[PDB]
């Protein structure tokens, strides 16, 4: 419930960063100059060894240090907000452990990152014979997942299109989640993500020429259905045609790579305009989408100076 | 002071109270956001302990307007 | 070859270090001047005038013989610790502090516990209220011994007196930051600053002169063209910097002024919280009973030594907390900080 | 006089600390919002000062309005 | 008066100070939104202003009533 | 001219006057903050936002009214 | 008359007085959810009008008592 | 028969308005909720009608009740 | 008599006012995650109108009371 | 006869509508709650009902001070 | 008794009124928790029980107080 | 005389009950964090019981006042 | 006969405002507390301190409640 | 005419206890966001003290006027 309590330690965690400088200082190295950079950063503090793996588990490290505790640090209400914010990694682990189920690999074999639920729990739900027992056993008291693949395990136990049933079930979840609750701030960068993502499976999709209502959800309001049409059929004159939203440089990009950078700059310009409500949530929100662009981009550039790649190489995302 | 100084003294005393309270409803929000922002750098904090002193000049018109209802007294 | 040049004047000496020239007096208020940051390369630091007042106002603050008693006694304690030579480390507060910063904090702690005392003398009070039972001040209810400054139960003298003191101190605290404020705008060529610190000066003289007329006494024929030369003063300077720094910044100004009469009132509050607990006790000690004394007398004793904890802390803190305010924004103490003297260690 | 005095400093009183009460009511979110935006950049000090002393007209219209009571009085 | 002067004079305070607290109460949340966009840009700093001068619709109200009662006090 | 009535129905001309200055307050609070939301999004819907800021001032209106058909027959 | 009169006037007041309170309480959300609704798009102009016109009726009972208390004045 | 008629109607004004006040406490929430489930979905304003028309209930057993003041005076 | 009277009628207006104001206040949030629910599913519309309806209990008592005040003058 | 009837009225009625308000200010976050868990699932409807009915025990302790306030007069 | 019974009945009333506000705002919150806690699991369904319940302690201590001042009325 | 011994029940009344309702804002939060802190953990009980019981004393503090005016009178 | 009951009805409510304040602090800070104890039981005493830190007013209260009792 | 005392005491608890309230309401939101920031480093929590401690000037004004009341009693 403490929107400023954790705010306090949220506003110090993002005093502490590498600037951009930090980059174009590495744009010029090759992976010992950027091993020592990345040494002396934060993810020098999880810096263990030496390689391309091994900084990718001290940038891991240093995010899940860094933005890991803002799982904690609130209850209730804030809580609940925090725990819909970063619901990527824990929806992976939940898929992750889905595929593993329905597939015949070992729960050992997964990897299962960190999201919002423990080791313990998804160790308990991925054996486990019913699907409404798995997410039962999986049941965290503010998991919207939780409330989800049990809406939706009321169609099979673990396939496929229970499964693309069930990620659409945790969207609409979130949205009306979202919806539901005093988020003038967050229910509008919820149903931006949700908009981005009919329109990147669409983008990615340009060219499958199936049904675009099966494919479009409810709560976008950047396109309707029959841009979603014209967008579903091989044609970027919808995607000409946000013009005024939130999309300001994308029209006329086709391509799924240029249309989901479009997307990325224009949710990172959306999430970094959080900071008009500083007291609340989204000055955390602007901090996590700024952790992540940069740990995303330090993840790209350890690899660009761990093979050597050119500045023209790296050029596309360090936009960004 | 039969209906005067038995009433002069609870208006201004409601109007203490008020001030007070007003000047607290300001502290609350004032102070959790300088605790917020110290706790962002113990850099800015010049600036952080200005605004949280800015909000007294309720409390002071409030305790003035006691002085003067003492001195009308 | 070493070009051992000066440093820049005070038009831009931002790169150049700084570092405080106090005496050793002076000594210890650097350590509480370490709280604020660096000066501006051509400010005044006012670290010794803040060993001035604030132990000045710590000591009208503070006038319990009892709780100057416990000081100094901490002190000893204090001083057997730095005996020991130790760096104090309390694991509880989970710090390890130098033992300078430790003599320091006890040379300041004498320092103003002889302000404390003279203004408990001053006060009349010693351990609370030791007068009820031997009246060793002189009151002319119970008249046992020579009289005291301050009543300290009687206040219907001593409340117009104290709060005419306590604007008396912020008004001169006003002018004195005022006044620097003008001459580093003249030292430094900033007209800007000076005029707006000549404003000041004349809208708060106006101001003062105002109020002090109207609300105050009769006879305004001394002060109308007081006022009419004050407001004057306040508009011709205002045209002579032409910013819009409205009555908004007279009214802060204005305010953080009056705010010493709040130092008045919490020495009161202290006193008088600290007299009828002792009043009580000793009622319900020896009023009731003359018998349990000793254990009424220690109840007594525990409840002042948990209400000290209590308040004297924020007590002494508030003084120095509206010095902070006063003294350091009055000659700004919010201009870039400057840059810190950081040399070469060699900690050995 | 009297129950007319006494009145008189009920009703300013209240008038007085009601309008410190909204003045701090206004200033809570107004040094809140100010913190925060001078812990994104402390650049914009001046209009975030002018923000924040934006809620002072109603507190010097309630002064004005008791030293109108206090002159009828 | 003594008993009828004393009740309008509370009534006229109390309408002043209910009317400064509701100004208040609006200008809390218009001077976060102000903050917030001038954060943003300095651009609709007129825009802001002008919202912020929109809350003293019900004041200059009270003020005309405190004139209207002082001419019938 | 009441001895008491006088005063008593100025005094709640002014209790009515003031609680409708707090309401249009409370509305016009959530109403600005929604409005400067939205003209900081696109600053083209300048005319509906007004018309909603300005909705709130009929209790306001309602009440100045009611004061002053209570100052004319008091 | 003594004092009936305005006690009857003064509970009319605090009748219109708080059901005008009660009036924007409602329509503080309701307006906040209807300008979020027509920030979202303007085709909603017919409906989110329609949910604002529609807490009138509070107000409207309010100042049908107040004229039952005026014509009992 | 002093001031019964007028403390009578004191005590009916004071159930109107914060009779009107609880309904438009409930009408808050309710409008917003409402609103939001009219832009989630428009066939969805009848129950979004009924559950704005669901919380008049106090509005007309306060209407009720000051009809039955008038009735008992 | 004529003091008694009026005093028993100002108890009923706080006794219904205030138990509508509580009444309301349950009605915000309930009605709030009642519409939610609804627009999220428009199958649990009889549980929702039966948690809807399920705090009159308190106005009841509060009616039950006044009638009781009624029937006692 | 004596106003203490009046008198005892009006505490009556503060005591129902304090009570009412009470038990409202505790049902809103409770009905809230048991309508989203409700929404959930109506598996642990049983206990949710029984979450909901536990807020009358106020309403329940000041029925049975009204009465014993209705039986002392 | 004179008027002084019905004083002794309006400060018990006023008593046994804000100890039912301040039990129901304690209850608010903890059945919220308490729902919320249900609809994670059953296992913790005493356990939440108990912490509903232990809210009517100062509802004890207030019946208390006024089987005391009914004792002295 | 009357309306003293009636007065000082009164405000004992109002100690108790307004003491009680700090206490229960108080208990609010605590009982949230503390179902919170038991549903993450219920091996914390003991601790998050005793921050829950802490804030006890004011009605502690209430009942030994209301002691007093009884002893008093 | 007036002046002996309305001093115990202002210091009963100067006692019970008092109690809300210092209730309406004690709710943020037990909330804070408990999650910090939640989140640790390494962190008690400085929560223990800033809980008892809350306990001023309702002292100035008391005294304020005696000095009435004194008075009346 | 020996009722000024006790409306001047009663006016100076009015004073007493609003300003505790304002300063409880300050002290709510800085020692909350004083604990989250203490619990995060253990580093600045004299910091935090200090900003906790600066709201007791409201409480110490509060009890110099209730003194200023007691030697005017």
């Amino acid at each position: 419930d403490d929107f400023a309590y954790l705010n306090a330690r949220v506003r110090v965690r993002r005093g502490t960063l590498l600037k951009e400088s930090f980059f174009q200082e590495a744009l010029d190295l090759s992976f010992a100059d950027f091993l020592r950079l990345l040494s002396e950063t934060v993810y020098g503090g999880e810096l263990a060894g030496q390689g391309l793996p091994d900084v990718d588990r001290a940038v891991l490290r240093t995010q899940a240090k860094l933005v890991g505790d803002l799982p904690r640090l609130v209850t209730g209400e804030a809580r609940e907000a925090v725990r819909l914010l970063l619901l990527r990694n824990d929806l992976h682990n939940l898929q992750a452990l889905l595929r593993a189920k329905a597939t015949g690999r070992p729960f050992e074999e997964v990897l299962l990152l960190p999201g919002t639920l423990r080791e313990e729990v998804w160790r308990q739900a991925y054996e486990a014979q019913d699907p409404a027992g798995m997410a039962q056993v999986l049941a965290v008291p503010g998991h919207p997942l939780a409330r989800a693949l049990r809406a939706v395990l009321r169609e099979t136990q673990d396939l496929a299109r229970v499964e693309a049933l069930l990620a659409k079930r945790f969207f609409e979840d979130v949205a009306k989640a979202a919806k539901g609750l005093d988020q003038p701030a967050l229910r509008d960068y919820l149903a931006l993500e949700v908009d981005a993502e009919n329109l990147r499976t669409a983008f990615k999709l340009q060219g499958s020429g199936l049904a675009p209502d099966a494919f479009f959800l409810k709560g976008g309001r950047f396109v309707d259905r029959v841009r979603f049409a014209r967008l579903m059929e091989g044609d970027y004159a919808v995607l000409d045609e946000l013009s005024g939203t939130p999309f300001s440089g994308l029209s006329g990009v086709r391509d799924l790579k240029a249309l989901e950078r479009g997307l990325r700059c224009v949710l990172l310009k959306e999430a970094k305009k959080g900071v008009q409500d500083p007291l609340g949530v989204g000055l955390v929100l602007a901090y996590v989408k700024e952790r992540e662009w940069e740990a995303v981009r330090l993840r790209l550039l350890a690899r660009r100076a761990y093979f050597g790649l050119p500045r023209a190489q790296v050029e596309e995302e360090v936009v960004c | 002071g039969g209906l005067d100084r038995g009433l002069i003294a609870v208006g201004m005393g409601l109007a203490v109270g008020l001030a007070a309270l007003g000047t607290g409803v300001a502290q609350a929000r004032i102070g959790a956001a300088g605790v917020g922002a110290i706790a962002e750098d113990r850099s800015n904090f010049g600036t952080a302990l200005i605004f949280l002193l800015l909000p007294e000049t309720l409390v002071i018109f409030g305790l003035l307007i006691a002085f003067i209802l003492n001195g009308r007294l | 070859v070493y070009a051992f040049e000066p440093v820049d004047e005070h038009h831009e000496a931002d790169r150049i270090p700084v570092v405080l020239d106090n005496p050793p007096w002076a000594k210890p208020f650097e350590l509480l001047v370490s709280f604020l940051n660096t000066p501006k390369y051509g400010t005044f630091d006012p670290t010794p005038v803040v060993p001035v007042f604030f132990p000045f106002w710590f000591g009208m603050i503070v006038g319990d013989i009892g709780y100057a008693l416990l000081f100094y006694l901490v002190g000893r304690w204090l001083s057997g610790y730095v005996k020991r030579n130790e760096p104090l480390v309390i694991d509880l507060f989970a710090l390890k502090l130098k033992p300078q910063v430790i003599g320091k904090l006890v040379h300041i702690l004498n320092w103003m516990v002889f302000w404390t005392v003279v203004w408990g003398v001053i006060y009349g009070e010693f351990f609370g209220t030791f007068l009820e039972h031997l009246g060793v001040f002189g009151t002319p209810e119970h008249p046992g011994l020579i009289p005291i400054l301050i009543h300290r139960i009687d206040t219907a003298k001593t409340a117009n007196l104290l709060i005419l003191l306590s604007v008396a101190f912020g008004v001169v605290l006003v002018f004195f930051g005022l006044a620097l404020r003008a001459y580093l705008g003249l030292k430094h060529r900033h007209m800007a600053h000076f005029w707006e610190g000549v404003g000041y000066l004349g809208g708060l003289v106006g101001v003062l002169a105002l109020a002090a007329s109207y609300l105050g006494n009769l006879q305004a024929g001394w002060l109308q063209g007081l006022m009419y030369l004050g407001f004057g003063v306040f508009l011709l300077a205002v045209l002579m910097s032409r910013i819009w720094l409205m009555i908004p910044e007279i009214f802060t100004q204005a305010g953080h002024i009056l705010s010493h009469i709040r130092i008045y009132a919490v020495g009161a509050a202290g006193g008088i919280l600290a007299g009828l607990l002792t009043d009580v006790g000793f009622a319900l000690a020896e009023r009731l009973g003359l018998l349990g004394v000793l254990l009424g007398l220690l109840v007594a004793g525990v409840l002042h030594l948990l209400i000290l904890l209590l308040t004297t802390l924020g007590h002494m803190l508030q003084p120095i907390r509206l010095l902070w305010v006063e003294f350091f924004t009055k000659f700004g103490f919010y201009e870039e900080n400057g840059r810190p003297y950081r040399p070469f260690k060699s900690v050995r």
